[PDB]
RNA sequence: CUUUAAUGUUUGAUGUUCUAACGUUGACCCGUAAUCCGGGUUGCGGACAGUGUCUGGUGGGUAGUUUGACUGGGGCGGUCU
RNA sequence: AAUUCCUUGUCGGGUAAGUUCCGACCUGCACGAAUGGCGUAAUGAUGGCCAGGCUGUCUCCACCCGAGACUCAGUGAAAUU
RNA sequence: GCUCGCCGGAAGACCAAGGGUUCCUGUCCAACGUUAAUCGGGGCAGGGUGAGUCGACCCCUAAGGCGAGGCCGAAAGGCGUAGUCGAUGGGAAACAGGUUAAUAUUCCUGUACUUGGUGUUACUGCGAAGGGGGGACGGAGAAGGCUAUGUUGGCCGGGCGACGGUUGUCCCGGUUUAAGCGUGUAGGCUGGUUUUCCAGGCAAAUCCGGAAAAUCAAGGCUGAGGCGUGAUGACGAGGCACUACGGUGCUGAAGCAACAAAUGCCCUGCUUCCAGGAAAAGCCUCUAAGCAUCAGGUAACAUCAAAUCGUACCCCAAACCGACACAGGUGGUCAGGUAGAGAAUACCAAGGCGCUUGAGAGAACUCGGGUGAAGGAACUAGGCAAAAUGGUGCCGUAACUUCGGGAGAAGGCACGCUGAUAUGUAGGUGAGGUCCCUCGCGGAUGGAGCUGAAAUCAGUCGAAGAUACCAGCUGGCUGCAACUGUUUAUUAAAAACACAGCACUGUGCAAACACGAAAGUGGACGUAUACGGUGUGACGCCUGCCCGGUGCCGGAAGGUUAAUU
RNA sequence: AGGACCGAACCGACUAAUGUUGAAAAAUUAGCGGAUGACUUGUGGCUGGGGGUGAAAGGCCAAUCAAACCGGGAGAUAGCU
RNA sequence: CUUACCACUUUGUGAUUCAUGACUGGGGUGAAGUCGUAACAAGGUAACCGUAGGGGAACCUGCGGUUGGAUCA
């Protein structure tokens, strides 16, 4: 549930909550993290890259497994797990095998349930599928962009992909940026629409929130001096330029998409 | 109020120590800049 | 032979199809009890993308500078032959 | 009005008397809707105005206890010129 | 040496960093101490820091660095695989007395402990750079139990008192004692065991993971402290004998109980929460190749080994950083008594000190304060500064409001001491006795003794009883900004920045973008409910009309147009 | 529970006085703000100069900052004193 | 003498009530001023109710509903 929160103290009477108690208590399968290390949004040569990026709490990595190979062979959901490295809510497995595994976890995910991934599988929310077998027009889930790559679309939360069409060895999905995409088809994707979906809600309320969630604050431009921005300037607010990122590129208009070795796998684009 | 000088031995060395004096060309340089200056201690020996 | 049309032939304009350069931050094998690298296999893409030379555009992101004198202080205004 | 030049605009409130303050009028030199408009409980070592208590802030200073100030002995500077 | 005064969550004690002989003794006083100086952190000498167990090496790794080959780059070099380094973090073991002028978990006494090699004996599958487990990890809060330690009583030693009284209900003091060994308790966690089967853990595995049955359940880990042993020992007030007068030898009483506690320990626990909480080795286990009467493995004990550096002293300071023997800066540890909510505070203990110029005098004036008739902000740019207020409980408290607040609003009342209730109550604590028993650090029932608040009465002294220190001033109108926060180190803390929220826009992942000539890398081990950029800046009601100009998005048929040919 | 409340340590720095050849190249004293958090601190590390970093003042980058410090080009040039 | 109860009276802070106030909201009356003509006939776009937005103003427009609508629809 959402739940908002008592206005008992400045700085908490906005914050909005999300609370999904079926989430493990607990610890996590050990077995399946491994380090993680802030970075700072910093280069190689401690050169910041990416503004804006630190702090945060300690975040230690999982699994997930995009791949979702091991097929034939059955699982049953057994936890459901909460993840800081992605959106989405990650969840146990354990396959008949004995393997235990991680999965992103779509709507359907009741803890208990049973899930498959081959040629065969089974058209249904949680088994991993290659589009070339699941039907058309289905909600579909983690798509693969390369056949057997990993999966990197629709993986946030909420996220999905519509199969629109197939036309041979490709098959026309629509992304949920709404851009009319084409991928080999041969490409694993699994079902059902990402858990959690209700995450776009959170309204966190005080800074620390977005601090301590590892994000520093943002420096406006036409608030520093010249030689700092190009939006500098002052004596009294002032602007009289074109909006412009920190290195002068129209941050209303462009594009700055050029790839070309990609357009190929586009139809319709993000409108 | 707190001078601009806090010493630690480890640091003082690893920062302008012979070693990490001969770990770049530069620095080499350094040093043979005072061998034929005729240095008395090259650089914080001890 | 000229004014002009089918055949071959040549060469440009685009448009497809192909693989064999070229890419792959797909998947394996080996070097190798390696995540880099290299070779090999296969799949995808494919003369495209990319780069080099030349070239039109854009280009305070950056850089070198200019931005006059008279003036009953300077500026403003006016003046300069 | 943190925007009003004429400006102490005019009127009302507070005063014994108010170029500040509060409430109004609109003749807005030169407010105005995300270089956001108007509000807004709570918050503030924030700007302005008022009051009670308080008092040497003041009328108008007086006394008092100490550290220098002065006398002695030892050491013994400075700017400037 | 006797007084006096100051610090005492320190102005004490120990330690890291840093210093580097400043330590100690004996000497010397030129220069160095802002004075004198017989004295010193000064000069000159010697003397002085003794470890298997403390630390550094040393194993293990974090950030990050380096980097064979390698990939890049005019050169220099950049980057990075294997790997190797790198603590601020993980791995094994010593305590208590004594002693030196100065050393001390190092030397002496006593009582222990760890690990490795070699040997004797008993038993046995041993075997990795490998698999698994374990190490091994967040915030906040909520108890209980325990110790530290204090208080009081007992006990023992001493004391009968410069002035009224003080041999019995009296004053002073002490009352200590560790590692290790055994016990395994308050309490915490978890069901065990056998057999069978298997697409997992890169090979294998009896280990781990999964599936079956079968069978018992009182099993198995863990863990403060307590109690014994340590220890008829030490220490111990105190005497007795000696002194160079600093300091010596010998001898030695009691040495228990109750209650009260911690921020320490049980507690890497328990509850709960979202921001979801190092790594690797040691360690335990499993197998691999190998071995295959072997070697090894396990336990007992005997023995040898445990190297090498550091160890003086300062360490909130006159030994460090500040040019000074400078009112500044400097991380960790310990935490007594009275009163108190308490690491505030006040007075004190152990402990350490009086700050390296002093003697007088008692002028204006400056500096820091105490008190002021009457008035009470007339001061002044301005109530600047002062003065005031201050506690616990209870009564009671407005517009407004986002229903949390505003609110300790405001404004009041009671507070000392003595007796009774009650010879000390309510509560806390919990000894015999007694009961039984799985069974003993057992359970029950007993409620002695110990400790002990508040209240209500009546009385009583002062001007005053939150008497000191300490310890909100309050309210009303209004501009700005939501609010905590942030900022011009050294004139600006704000109306500035930032922020939660909002909107626009870019980005399909080898993302956009950014660092980089490149290789590569951040973005992100993220993937449009995501990431970047910009502007606005909670929330409420909203957010109009203009696309002519500039930019940006879409079109490009046509006109003009580069190299080239 | 809380970027919750009062208040030490701890972090900070709003006011005044004193100092201004200071005890001190920013402190002392009496008040003052935050004090479970965007908190505070030890130790070590990574960002290098037109570059870094910056809850943005042109602020910090060793008492130095509208381009650090050191050495060199270098006796830069100086219609000026 | 003293204590208790209590009158006058004192203080702080709310509640209610009437008066009043720079200015201002709309409402009532007023022979003959301006601007338009919304409604009553199909009122010349049928009218009205609720609601929303817009406008010098009656009003207009959108959505749903009513007939208390005219025609031989
Ligand atoms: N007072 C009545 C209310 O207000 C309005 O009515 C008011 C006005 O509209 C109306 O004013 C009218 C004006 O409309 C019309 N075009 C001209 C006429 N002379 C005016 O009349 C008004 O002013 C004049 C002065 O000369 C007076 O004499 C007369 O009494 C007065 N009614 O007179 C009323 C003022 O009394 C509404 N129409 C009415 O429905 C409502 O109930
Ligand atoms: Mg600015
Ligand atoms: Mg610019
Ligand atoms: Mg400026
Ligand atoms: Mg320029
Ligand atoms: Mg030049
Ligand atoms: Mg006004
Ligand atoms: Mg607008
Ligand atoms: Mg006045
Ligand atoms: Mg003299
Ligand atoms: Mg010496
Ligand atoms: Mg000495
Ligand atoms: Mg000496
Ligand atoms: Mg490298
Ligand atoms: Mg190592
Ligand atoms: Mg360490
Ligand atoms: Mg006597
Ligand atoms: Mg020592
Ligand atoms: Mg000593
Ligand atoms: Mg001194
Ligand atoms: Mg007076
Ligand atoms: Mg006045
Ligand atoms: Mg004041
Ligand atoms: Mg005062
Ligand atoms: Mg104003
Ligand atoms: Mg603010
Ligand atoms: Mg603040
Ligand atoms: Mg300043
Ligand atoms: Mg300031
Ligand atoms: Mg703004
Ligand atoms: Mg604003
Ligand atoms: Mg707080
Ligand atoms: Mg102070
Ligand atoms: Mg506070
Ligand atoms: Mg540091
Ligand atoms: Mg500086
Ligand atoms: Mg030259
Ligand atoms: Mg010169
Ligand atoms: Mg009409
Ligand atoms: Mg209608």
């Amino acid at each position: 549930a959402v739940v908002k929160c008592k206005p008992t103290s400045p700085g908490r009477r906005h914050v909005v909550k999300v609370v999904n108690p079926e989430l493990h208590k607990g610890k996590p399968f050990a077995p399946l993290l491994e380090k993680n290390s802030k970075s700072g949004g910093r280069n190689n040569n401690g050169r910041i890259t990416t503004r804006h990026i630190g702090g945060g709490h300690k975040q230690a990595y999982r699994i997930v497994d995009f791949k979702r190979n091991k097929d034939g062979i059955p699982a049953v959901v057994e936890r459901l797990e909460y993840d800081p490295n992605r959106s989405a809510n990650i969840a146990l497995v354990l396959y008949k095998d004995g393997e235990r595994r991680y999965i992103l976890a779509p709507k359907g995910l009741k803890a208990g349930d049973q899930i498959q991934s081959g040629v065969d599988a089974a058209i249904k929310p949680g088994n991993t599928l290659p589009m070339r077998n699941i039907p058309v027009g289905s909600t579909v889930h983690n798509v693969e962009m390369k056949p057997g790559k990993g999966g990197q679309l629709a993986r946030s939360a909420g996220t999905y992909v519509q199969i629109v069409a197939r036309d041979g060895a490709y098959v026309t999905l629509r992304l949920r940026s709404g851009e009319m995409r084409k991928v080999e088809a041969d490409c694993r994707a699994t079902l059902g629409e990402v858990g959690n979906a209700e995450h776009m809600l959170r309204v966190l309320g005080k800074a620390g929130a977005a601090r301590w969630r590892g994000v520093r604050p943002t420096v406006r431009g036409t608030a520093m001096n010249p030689v700092d921005h190009p939006h500098g300037g002052g004596e009294g607010r002032n602007f009289g330029k074109h909006p412009v990122t920190p290195w002068g590129v129209q941050t209303k208009g462009k594009k700055t998409r050029s790839n070309k070795r990609t357009d190929k796998f586009i139809v319709r684009r993000r409108s | 109020m707190k001078r601009t000088f806090q010493p630690s031995v480890l640091k003082r060395n690893r920062s302008h120590g012979f070693r990490a004096r001969m770990a770049t060309k530069n620095g080499r340089q350094v040093l043979a800049r005072r061998r034929a200056k005729g240095r008395a201690r090259l650089t914080v020996s001890k």
